[PDB]
């Protein structure tokens, strides 16, 4: 599925008002911090 | 009348009698956060 990858290009200002969060805990490297930004979207998914 | 037949609630909403339900009693899971977190974020309208 590519839904993984359309939550992150589509836009929303509410997942991105989450990602800027979890960024803000761990802003280590896009390289990095992609799994457990899928992980806190998983989070919020239900 | 027909939903009363059926044998189910029917909620009858009106103005000036009070609302009956309400999110107070929520399960606490952080899921259910979300969702009252978005809810009152979206109740909150009166401010601009």
């Amino acid at each position: 599925d590519f839904d993984d990858e359309l939550l992150v290009l589509s836009g929303t200002p509410d997942n991105a008002e989450i990602a800027e969060s979890i960024i803000a805990e761990v802003g280590d490297d896009p390289a990095v911090w992609l799994p457990i930004f899928l992980d806190r979207v998983k989070a919020e998914r239900s | 009348i027909s939903i009363r037949a059926m044998g189910g609630r029917y909620l009858p909403l009106k103005t000036g009698e009070p609302s009956g339900f309400n999110p107070f009693q929520l399960p606490p899971t952080h899921a259910n956060l979300i969702f009252l977190k978005q809810f009152v974020k979206k109740l909150a309208a009166a401010g601009g």
